[PDB]
This record gives C-alpha cells, structure tokens and sequence, in this order.
C-alpha cells in the first residue's frame, strides 16, 4: 500500500538488494509459503513504492482518488487474529489486492507515456520498420565501417546518422536525437559490431529495463547484416544491368548463374526469416493490448516476445547460426567477385571464381547435415518449417 | 533517397501518367496545391519518392511531359492540375512537332533538341544526391511517343546505364490498322533498343485489357479514356514497399533484381485481380488469404496475352505476388505452402526459382484499404508468343511492300528491316534456350 | 514573491544589468561605443575617464526605455571602474550596478565579477568585428600596384569569418540561456531557488562563452584570429604606396594558413563530447 | 541618433516613399498630428532615429520631397498627411520645374536651385548629431526623378563620401518602348553615377516586379498603384534592426556593408515572401522556421530580371536572410543545417560564401505577430543581365539615330555617348573576371 519496506534489524523476506531494487530472500522465506506466492507480494509492493516516490495521485493501489485502501484495512482486520492459520485464506485475497489494482496503473501509463505508440516505435528502430530511411544510412556507413571501431569513430557514426536521416526529412526533427547509434576494439570489421541506444521514461521502465535493451541490440546486429548483404547484391546487380555488360565469356555465365542463385537467395532466406520475425510477433502484442486491461499479462507476454525474437533470428545456439552467418559472409565475397570491371576475361577473374565455388559447396553441404536433423523428429518444428520453406522456394 | 524522374512522353503516354500522379495525391490525402490534414504524414510515412522533397508545404512532381501535339497538355493548361505541374518548367506549353504518325519524325527532332531534352530532367534531379533512375512512362502506340522514345532509350543508356531504365510498353492497338498503319514498323524499332539498351520492360497488351473490361466491369464498349484507368491503378500498385517504407526490397532495383535472371528476359506480364468489383462486397466480411494469391496463378487475371497451350510447354522462373490491405498476417506463410501443392503453375525444376509473397498497408482512407488487391508481376517464358504475334503482322506488311522506301526519306538511308525479323527470332530462341 | 515582484521590482533589475553588460540592449551600448571607438582608430587616449561617465549617461537616455533612465539618477550604474595596468595590458571596463536590498543578496559582487569578464570578451570581438565592418564601408584605406582584386579574395574570407563568429555564435548563447533562465523565474517560488538558477545562469554562461577557466583551444581560437585583425587594421589605418599592397596579399596567404590550422584543432575538441563547439565547428563551415 | 535623411525625388520615387511613411504610422498606431496610444514606446523602442525627436509629443519624419512636377506633392494635401509633413521643412508647396520628361532639364535644375537643395536637407537635420547618410529614393522612371537625382549623387559624395549613399532605383518596364523612348538613356546616365559617385545601391526593376504581383498578390492587370505597396513594405522591412533592439549590425550601415566584397558588385536584389494572405490560415498548425529560408534562397521573389541558366554559370556570394516577428531563436541553427544538404544557395568556387542570418523583434502588426516574414537582400553576380538589356537597347537606339542631336541642345555638346557605353563595359567585364 504505502510501499514501506520495514527493517529494524532486517527480517522481512522481501529486502532491498527507475524504481529501486527489491528482491526475494528465499532462506528467510518460510517453506509453508511457496516461492510462486512470494512474488505477488513483491511485485505489487515495489510498483507502489516507486509511486510513493513520485506521487500518491498516481498510486497503483489507489488511496486518494479511490476508497480501496479502507477495503484493504478491512482485509487486514479479518486476517490479523485468525487462530487456525491456513494457506487458501492467505492466497485468495492476494487476488483482490492485485487484479483490480493492476488495471489502474494500466489506465495511468496509457495516458501518461503511450502503450500503443512506443512499443511499435522502439521496434521500428531495432527490428527496422523504416527501410528506405535506413538505406540512406547503409550508403553512408559502407564507406566508413571498413575500419574496426576506434575512439573518433564514436563521433563519426553519430554525425553520420544525424546527417543521413536529416537531409531525407525525418518526419519529426525531435524524434531524431532520442536515439543515436553507439558503436580500442577489433572484432573483425566495423560492420556487425555497431549497437543502438534508446532512452526510457516513467512508468515504461519496467517493460524496457536496461537489461532487455541488450536483448534488442543483439538481434539487431544479425539483422542489419542481412540488410547489408541484401543492398550489396542489389548494387553488384547494377554492374550487370545490360547487354554491354554481358560478356560472352563462360566465366561470365557462371557469374550470371551465381547472381540468379545468390540475389535470389537473400530474397528468400533473408526475406522469410525477417518478415516472419516481425509480422506475427507484432500481431500478438496488438491483440493483447486491445483486449486486456491487466498489466502483468501483457508484461510476461512481452518477455516472451523478446526472447522469441532473439531465438528465431538466432536459430539454434551453435550449429545453425554458424551456417547462416557464414552464408552471408560468402556472398559478401560474391560482391567482391562481381565488383571487378571487365572481371571475366582476366586470369584473376577466373582465379577468384575458383576459390568461391569451393566456399559455396562448403555451405550447401553444411546446410545439408542440418536437414537430416530436421528430418529427425522434433528438434524444433518451427525451425524446420521455416528452413524447408525457403528451400522449396529455391526449387519451385 | 530513391528519387525517380518520370519521362512521360507521347499522345497516350501523357495520359497514362496524368492519372498516375492524380492517384498519388489522393493517397497522400492532400489537395493538389497544399497539405490539408495531419493524416498525410502519420498515415503515409514517406510520400516523397517520385515527388520533389518539401520546402513549400505541398509536394511537387518530378515530371516531364513531352509530346509532338501540344493539344494534350493544353487540355491540361485550363484543367485545375496545372498547379500540380508547372506551365513553364515541368511541361513546355506549345511544344510543336508533326501530327505525328512517323517514327522518323520524332527520332530526328531529338537529334537537334538533343541538348534541351537532357536539360530538363537533370534540373528535375536536384533534390537528391544519388538518383534512382528514370522511368520511361512512354508508349509504343502511335509515332510520337514511339518515334522519339527510341532516341531516349539509347542516349540515357550511354550516359546513365548504372541507373534504372524501365519502361511501361503499352503495345499498339491491333484493332487499329487504318488510323495507324506504321504500327508493325515503329513497334519493332523501339523493341530492338529494349533488348540491349534497357534493363527491364513491363509488357502491356491493350487488346487483352478489353477482354477483361467486358467481363469484370461489363461496360458496353470500352473506349480509350476508360483504358487509362486500368493502367494508373496498377502503377501505384507496384510501388507499395517503396513508398510506404518496407523492410525488404524497399528500393525499386530491389524488386526487379529477383525478377530478371539475365538480360532480354525481363519482359514482365502484369496481372491485377480487383478489377471485379464483386471482390469488394465479400472482403467486407473478409475474403481469405488462402485464395487471394491462388488467383494470381489463375490465367485470366492477366492484362497481357500469352499462350495457354504454352503453359504446359514452358515454365515460370520468377513470379512475385503482392497481396494488399487486409491480409491477416500469420496465415500468409500457411498460404505459400499451398501454392506448390496443387500445382497451379509450373515452375522450373533445374535451378533457382522464387514464389515471393509480400504484403503492404494502404491509404488511411478505409474505402480503399479494406478491399483485397492482388498484383502479379510475372516472368513466364511463353512471352515469345507476343514476339511471334507482332512479327506475323510485320512480314505480312512487308509482303504487300510498304515502308521499304516510304520510310527512307527521313534519317534512314540503310536497310535494317530484316534486322528486326532477325532480332525477334534471336530473342525468341534465347528466352526458349534458358530453361530445360 | 509578492513583495519581491511589486514592492521591489526584482526581475526588471535582472534584465537591466543584462542590458548593461551582457549587451542585450539596443543602440544604447552601441552609441556609447562609437565615439570611444573613433578615438581608438586614430590611437588617441580614450581613457579619459570623465567623458566615459557621461557616455553611459548618454547611453541610457537612448531608446528612452524607462528602466535605466531611472537607474542613472539613483541606483547609479553611471560609475565605471577602469583598469589601466602599468604592467602594460589593454583597457578593460568594469561596470557595477548598485542593486536594492534584499535583491543584493541574489546579486553579490562575485556575480558581477563574471559578468565583467563575459562583457570583456564580447566587447573585444566588437572591436575586431567593427574594425572589419567599417573598413569595408570606408571603401579602401589607400583611397607595380593593382593588388586590390587579388586582396579582395582573402579579405572577405576573414571579414566574414569574424563577423559570423560574433553574429551566429553570439545570438544563440544570449538567447538559449536567457530563455531557459526566464522559465526558472516564472516557476519561482522563493528566494533560495532564485539564487541557485542565477548561480546555474553564470555557469551556463561560462561553459557557453569560452569553455574553461583553464586551457582550451577555443581561447586560442579567439586570440590567434585577434592577432590577424590587429596586423590587418593597423596596416589599413594608414596610406599604402605601390609595393605595400604586395605585402598585404603575402600576409593574408599566411593568415588563412593559420586560420585553417585552428579549425583543425577544434574538430579534436568536438569528438570528445557535445559542446556549443559543435555549433562553433559548423559556424566555421558556413564561413 | 542614426538619422538617415530620405531624398525622395521623382514622380514614382515620391509615391513609394509616401506609403513607406504611412506604413510606419499604421504600425506605431499613431495619429499624424498627435501620439494617441502607448504603442509608441511599448511597440517601438526608437521612434526618432528617422524622425525628428518629440517636442510636442509628436514625431516629424526626416524626409524631403522635392520634385519638378508639384502635382505629386499636391496629392499629399488632399490626404491627412500634410500635417505629418510640414509646408517648407519637408516640401515646398508649388515648387515647379520642367515639362518634365527630359533628363537634361532636371540635371540643370539642380544647378540653379543649387542653394535651396542643400538647405532643405540641413533644415531637416537640426537634430542629427551623428549622421548615417542620405538614401536617395529616386526613380529612373520619368525624366524628372532621374535628372535631379543624378546631380545629388555627386555633391553628397564630396562632402559625405564615407557616409551612406544608397538609392532605390526602379528601371521602368523594359517590355514597353512606345510608352517610354528615353529609357536606355536615363538608365545608363544614373548607372555611371552608381559606380564612382556611389558606394552601394539596392537595384530594383519593374518588369521583374509585376511577375510577382500576379503570382503572390494576384492582381488582374499590372498598374502602378499596387507596385507601390510591395516596394513600401520592403523599405520598412530593411530598417527593422535600427528601429527595434539589436546589437550585431543594429545600424543600417551595418547590414549593407557586409554585402560588398569589391566595388562594382554591391547591387542587391530584393525578395520578400509574405505577400500571400493564405499563410495566415497555415499558422494555426504552425508555420515553421525551417522552410522560410528555403524560399528566400529559391529565385521566385526576384525583383531583378535574370536567366535561370545564368545561375548555373554564376553563384551567389553574399546573401542576408532576415526573419521578423516569429522565428523561435533556438531552432534557427536547425534551419541552416539543412541548407547545405539541398544547396538552394550557391557558394563561390573560390572560397566559402556567406549566409548571414538575422532576427528582430517588432511592434504588433500582421506579418510580425501571426505569420513569418523573410526579407532577402541578395548579392548575385548575374547583375550584368540588366546592364546588357539596357546597353543593347542603347546602341540599337543609336542605330535608329535617336537622341544624338535631339538631346544636344540643353547642356550636352561633347561626346559623352561613348562615356556611358564604355563605363558599362568595364562593369560587365570586372564582374566576370572576379567570378568563375
């Protein structure tokens, strides 16, 4: 109610370990209260404690504007001097202090911070829902992420993102510096190493803790990379647009049979991933927020949201993930094979070709071992339906 | 910043771009000389992608309008869409020429106004630093747009091949033969430049529209003016992940990249199903996602003629299926399983192919964003039927002997006529060889 | 705040000392300046205290505002304290305002001591800007040879540098600080919060004007460019002959060489954080 | 005081200076014989930096109106403005002259009313204790205003040469030639005086004027009585640093000096955007500051004729962009950032140009309390375009044998014909030598 954390020598089973820290102590929790009953007392009482900070007119229980706190006082009178202690009598009224109370902070933060606005918007910056307005970035960032990160590159990537979204006309000028991209270090190359920060506000910070902003960044760095290998297969395409660029050499024809295999590749493999990551993960948040006045049912659905994104796009821990990022590395060298001007009529033109036709069948076979395990029953079915769908989509 | 410069050209070629731009203002939810609501920017999250970027609060087209007849643009001078254009810049009002009904009239006027025709489209590119390309909104119909347009297909190809060149070739009307009679001649000269000095064409057949116009709209006699309505809708339909920001293939050279394996096999058959206005009083209760993209494998959604008995003798290589509006997005991956399983098209089995499905939001105006729309942009290899259809009408004219010295008094003093029968059998065989 | 707004007119007093020595005023401090500045131009003693005390009397009677005509009579800012070191260092003006109690608790001496040094740096670029302004208006200082057209190539490069550095940098540092400062007066509850948003006002003004009370590259950026203007104007306040004009375009090739050198230090200062110097760096691109 | 004494001279130069004063009375809300409101000191903080200071609680402008035809000054006594002016210390009622259409009349009439023409400016300067200069609001239109105004450029440049000389010339409409015939002669005669008897000028044109009057004012047929409305406002717009608070360039000689790099390049083109009364309905949604200096660097408001192919082989060198009224003075540094990415201002190909931006607070009045105001004071190196238009009609006129002996009767008896012609050729060449 108050948010009061009382200690005098400290013996409460809730203890202080924004909104402050508070946590369960499980050895100081008695073993006739279950662990799953402890967090109904924790999570209501912390969220009324950060409103004891700011203001009691916002309070989650309600105690000024509403007269529920006297019903809580009655709840207290009955359960204070009960002789024969029970478990059902303890846990039934943990419903009444929570469910009715739990819609009240929900009708606070809809009209205090947006709940419809900000959670598709913060995904348009991470899961990318503004592709052309971010292509303008990939153009400026190609020409300067051929260096590993360094100290001055922190200011360069920022001023670069500033000018790229700005000469385009981003639709709101103040929208522009409530993010910036944050890239000493030498991972390999400056690409797949740049991050992304976003700011946070009041009551939103429990749905967007600084923990989970790493969980959005981690799927971003795989996702910008298959925006990169896609835009490049589109430009290496543009060096082969006409009959004047269609050399009558057979070394050119094996180039032309390659680009029909590889710019068709990323238009399936990286399309059917990427679209299905977004579409029916945005669907299921919107169907909940429109229908459920309760807070924690949306909350843990959005914890299942972010762990499902960083799980579909990170397909299975080791094996499959290594087959896939190696795929986009090997057609990024198919770009550097095409980027020759009068490539195939050269000795090095055919020399470079020969190495890559090996590097490719090291991938078609590596993908093939995944398919035996995909045939083998129940690895992860949604992993196997996606990976076979892009494959029958290479065939038919 | 994929700013496209449109080259609207010809008598009919101005008309098909005229309603293209008039649709775009209707979808931006703004008046043709101002911005009148706030639903324009919140609904449409990028309005400029053909338009000149804003700095006067109104977006202005990047359009050039050339025609030998100044009469189609004077029927635009007094029409209230002269503030969505300019009558001293965008279109030159009183631009002379002949009638024209010659391919060589317009081919030689672009050879003395050669500096000025390429200094009216780089003054329309000065609001983007890195240009997308040029889209040739011109017609093979008549001698105006088809006579002059072949000059622009070469000189924008040797100064700009890096950039996109793409035309919407609207074939001459074959039920005319007494009004235009230079028709087999001007059509095969512009098609010869299209197979080596162009990236893509988008084939459109006129006689195959009027087949659909009497079965889904049922107008008594489809006349040219109700034929420009059917083109302008499919034009705004192809940009729907380029205008409204996608995430995949959000440049126009993105989509076209997987719909062209090899040059001179790039001729796209267009199909568009929501011509039937009995799709709309059924999508008000929802018409399923499980049948809105099976009807893009139906051989009657086509605006273009192709063989039917050559659909079992040839195979599809790349077919893109854009569903729009309402889609229910979580069973769209269930529908794509089901295309291949009935077998509603054939598809090549030897190598790379792609059945691409995409989805997009529409206008914040609900009486045109609650009705299922299906855009097909096919590439089927039985397109060699059209090159035979035009060629059987060419050699039949050269056998009555016309245009073998009645066409060599203006800028031709050579014989390149059997070069056009030959270039067509070259095309038909290299398309036919690619699959097996 | 009821007696501190009507009984004593506190906030009117705040904009009043800002009209004095933050240069927020009109042609009040302008017409004070150009009689003094015409004596500088011919290097004749302008200090001469006495007439200066009548020049600020005449200043506050320009525009007829009626919040400094009333301060010249009683609560005088007429008294200007001058510093004439015999170390030999240039003149420096110290204006002080006698402020009513209990407003004199908000504005102590330590405040006015830092409003001194920002007026000290605004007036110094007023001496380098209007030297470059007026000489362009004078239509040559000398009116082989014919070296003027090749000179007019590198004059307006430094005429425009100096002018825009005091025009476009200045007008943002007087307006943003003053507008967020007027906010914290509108909110104001009591005197102890007023003393704090004014102590945070000077600290904003510090970090704005020139960064640091120690070594920075932006103070070097003022005084290097100042040594350019001193060498330029002293030569152009004198008749020049045939071959003299040849040393002007020879000096000016070197002057633009040292101008480029201090832009390129100032980029190192713009990657180590966010500053107004980002706006200072952009200012030098516009010039 | 920064008192400038205006020298209104000419049949047209009087009228454009006349509504310049009435504008100042409409916004200071004053009676022309009494100060009846508290808006004189609350609205405006100096009201006698161009006016004689209060000694009756009233303000008397610092203007002199001398003209050959007393008829333009007799139309001031049929309006309530002949007690705002005085009967001998502004204008002498019934001061005659010539015919007058001859330039050589008005040039000899300054040489015999020579005693009175420098007593009227010094009768009306008994409170200037530190003079700004003399601005000659003298018109080239008519032989009256160009003849006597050319005399006074000389005697005020030998007694006050470091002080401002600056004229608002308006060259009469150069698409008439049967309305005025003496038009190349009176223009080239004042043009000799602007370059060596004068420091800087601010040129205007009539034939570039009326272009705007039908595009932003929307009159039915250009006639002089709307031309004076558009001119009279840009004259009160250019002095909003000197009549209201400021600091950096708070003098009229502060603004104008910084637009000069070299003599013979100081001819300022003027532009002024808020002439349309459909921007007062687009301020309820906010007109922004980002785009109000993207229509000042656009050539649309140009009051000086010039080509649109002479700005691709010439660049602007100094451009001042003055906002009045609303501005938001924290996002004005946001407004200039986007200027460089589009490049609507051209920069000289030999160093950086200059974008000087200014703001000023004003007295309550309609484009300074509800809607954005932009004054441009340009400096472009295509200004040789008027001089070639006037010099090709001057030597052509000598090829019709007009005014080579029908002009040598009154005080021209030497060869001075080639004196105007050649001194114009030094100007046409020296601009091009200093601009690549």
């Amino acid at each position: 109610l108050h948010g009061l954390l009382l200690d005098q020598y400290e013996e409460f089973f809730v203890r202080q370990g924004s909104l402050k820290q508070f946590s369960l102590r499980a050895e100081m929790l008695p073993s006739y209260i279950p662990v799953r009953v402890a967090e109904k007392i924790l999570f209501v009482g912390e969220s009324v404690q950060m409103f004891e900070n700011q203001n009691v007119n916002m309070s989650r229980t309600g105690s000024i504007l509403k007269n529920q706190e006297d019903t809580f006082a009655a709840e207290l009178h009955r359960l204070k001097q009960q002789p024969l202690f029970s478990l059902v009598d303890f846990e039934s009224v943990l419903d009444r202090i929570r469910s009715t109370v739990a819609e009240h902070l929900w009708k606070l933060m809809v009209e205090e911070s947006d709940l419809l606005g900000q959670l598709k918007i913060i995904k348009d910056f991470y899961l990318l829902g503004r592709g052309e307005l971010f292509q303008a970035f990939i153009d400026v960032a190609q020409n300067m992420l051929k260096t590993p990160p360094t100290a001055v590159t922190e200011h360069d990537v920022n001023v670069a993102f500033q000018l790229s979204a700005h000469k385009v006309l981003l639709d709101d000028d103040n929208l522009l510096p409530l993010l910036n991209l944050t890239i000493r270090e030498a991972p390999t190359s400056g690409w797949a190493a740049l991050g992304l920060s976003y700011k946070v506000q009041w009551p939103l910070h429990i749905l967007f803790t600084p923990a989970v902003l790493e969980k959005y960044n981690v799927v971003f760095k795989y996702l910008l990379s298959v925006r990169r290998v896609q835009s490049e297969l589109q430009h290496c395409w543009a060096l082969q647009m006409q009959r004047k660029h269609l050399e009558s050499n057979k070394t050119d024809a094996i180039k032309w049979r390659l680009q029909n295999h590889m710019a068709f590749l990323v238009d399936n493999l990286q399309y059917y991933l990427q679209v299905d990551v977004l579409e029916s993960q945005f669907s299921q948040l919107l169907q909940q927020i429109n229908s459920t006045r309760d807070f924690e049912s949306i909350r843990l659905a959005h914890d299942h949201f972010l762990s499902n994104l960083l799980a579909q796009s990170f397909i299975l821990l080791k094996p499959v993930f290594h087959c896939l990022n190696e795929i986009l590395e090997l057609c990024h060298s198919f770009c550097s094979l095409v980027s020759q001007n009068l490539g195939p009529l050269d000795e090095r033109g055919a020399g470079q070709l020969d190495i890559l036709v090996k590097g490719f069948s090291c991938q078609s076979s590596l993908l093939f071992r995944i398919l035996s395990s995909v045939r083998n029953h129940q690895i992860n079915p949604d992993l196997a339906q996606l990976l076979l769908r892009l494959d029958y989509n290479k065939y038919y | 910043p994929r700013e496209i410069i449109t080259l609207q050209l010809g008598q009919c070629g101005n008309q098909i771009g005229f309603e293209f731009w008039k649709q775009l203002c209707a979808e931006h939810g703004i008046s043709p000389e101002g911005i009148v609501e706030e639903f324009a920017t919140e609904g449409t999250d990028r309005k400029d992608v053909f338009f000149y970027q804003a700095d006067d609060e109104h977006y202005i087209p990047r359009a050039v309008l050339l025609d030998l007849e100044p009469r189609v643009i004077h029927s635009i001078l007094n029409s209230p869409y002269a503030n969505l254009y300019n009558p001293e810049n965008i279109y030159l009002s009183e631009h002379g020429g002949g009638a024209g009904n010659n391919w060589a009239s317009g081919f030689s006027q672009g050879e003395k106004i050669h500096e000025d025709i390429f200094d009216i489209i780089d003054r329309e590119a000065d609001g983007s630093d890195s240009l997308e390309g040029f889209v040739l909104c011109h017609s093979i119909a008549g001698g105006t747009g088809s006579g002059l347009g072949s000059y622009l297909l070469e000189r924008l190809n040797d100064r700009y091949p890096k950039k996109l060149v793409q035309t919407y070739s609207v074939f001459p009307n074959q039920d005319e033969m007494s009004h235009v009679v230079v028709q087999p001649y001007n059509s095969l000269l512009t098609l010869k430049r299209l197979t080596q000095n162009a990236d893509c064409v988008v084939v459109l057949d006129n006689t195959a529209l009027n087949r659909i116009a009497t079965d889904r709209l049922h107008i008594q006699n489809p006349s040219f003016s109700q034929i420009n309505q059917l083109v302008s809708t499919i034009m705004s339909a192809s940009t729907t992940t380029l205008r409204y920001p996608g995430y995949m293939n959000n440049d126009l050279i993105g989509l076209i990249a997987s719909l062209i394996p090899t040059p001179r096999l790039h001729f796209l058959m267009t199909g568009y199903t929501p011509l039937t206005t009995d799709q709309s009083v059924a999508s008000v209760r929802k018409t399923t996602v499980l049948d809105v993209m099976r009807r893009l494998l139906q051989p009657k959604n086509v605006m273009v003629s192709t063989g039917r008995d050559r659909q079992t003798n040839h195979c599809y290589i790349a077919i893109l299926n854009i569903i729009q509006g309402e889609v229910d997005p979580t069973q769209v991956h269930k529908s794509l399983q089901r295309i291949r399983e009935r077998k509603l098209a054939n598809f090549i089995p030897w190598g790379p192919a792609s059945i691409q499905v995409a989805l997009s939001r529409k206008s914040p105006y609900l009486p045109s964003a609650h009705r299922v729309s299906g855009l097909m942009m096919a590439n089927h290899t039985n397109i060699s039927s059209l090159f035979e259809r035009t060629c059987r009408q060419y050699d039949k004219l050269r056998k009555r002997e016309a245009f073998l010295e009645q066409f060599r008094k203006e800028d031709i003093f050579k014989d390149n006529f059997d070069e056009l029968d030959n270039s067509r059998e070259i095309v038909q065989q290299l398309i036919d060889e690619y699959h097996a | 705040m009821y007696t501190l707004k009507k009984d004593y007119r506190l906030v009117e007093y705040l904009q009043a000392m800002r009209n004095f020595f933050l240069l927020e005023a009109g042609d009040t401090m302008y017409d004070f300046y150009t009689p003094i500045f015409d004596k500088i131009r011919e290097k004749e003693p302008w200090l001469n205290l006495s007439y200066l005390n009548v020049q600020i009397q005449e200043a506050v009677g320009q525009r007829y505002p009626d919040d400094s005509t009333r301060l010249s009579v009683s609560f005088e800012s007429v008294d200007l304290a001058k510093k004439k070191l015999p170390v030999h260092t240039l003149d420096g003006l110290i204006l002080s305002y006698k402020v009513p109690w209990p407003v004199d608790i908000v504005i102590s001496s330590e405040c006015q001591k830092i409003y001194n040094q920002v007026f000290l740096l605004l007036l110094l670029i007023k001496w380098a800007k209007y030297s470059l302004d007026v000489l362009q208006f004078n239509e040559l200082g000398n009116a082989k040879g014919q070296q003027i057209h090749r000179m007019f190539l590198l004059r307006v490069k430094l005429m425009h540098f100096v002018n825009s550095l005091h025009n476009y940098l200045m007008t943002r540092i007087l307006h943003s600080t003053g507008l967020e400062f007027q906010h914290q007066v509108e909110e104001a509850k009591d005197l102890d919060q007023l003393i704090k948003i004014h102590y945070r006002y000077l600290s904003t003004i510090h970090d704005r004007c020139l960064l640091r009370e120690k070594v920075s590259s932006v103070k070097e950026a003022i005084m290097k460019v100042l040594n350019v203007v001193l060498m330029f104007a002293d030569r152009w306040h004198a008749g020049l002959g045939a071959w003299k004009k040849e040393s002007i375009v020879k000096m000016e090739s070197d002057f633009t060489n040292c101008h480029k050198f201090l832009v390129k230090v100032l980029n190192k200062a713009v990657c180590r954080g966010s500053f107004p110097h980002l706006e200072s760096l952009a200012l030098s691109l516009m010039a």
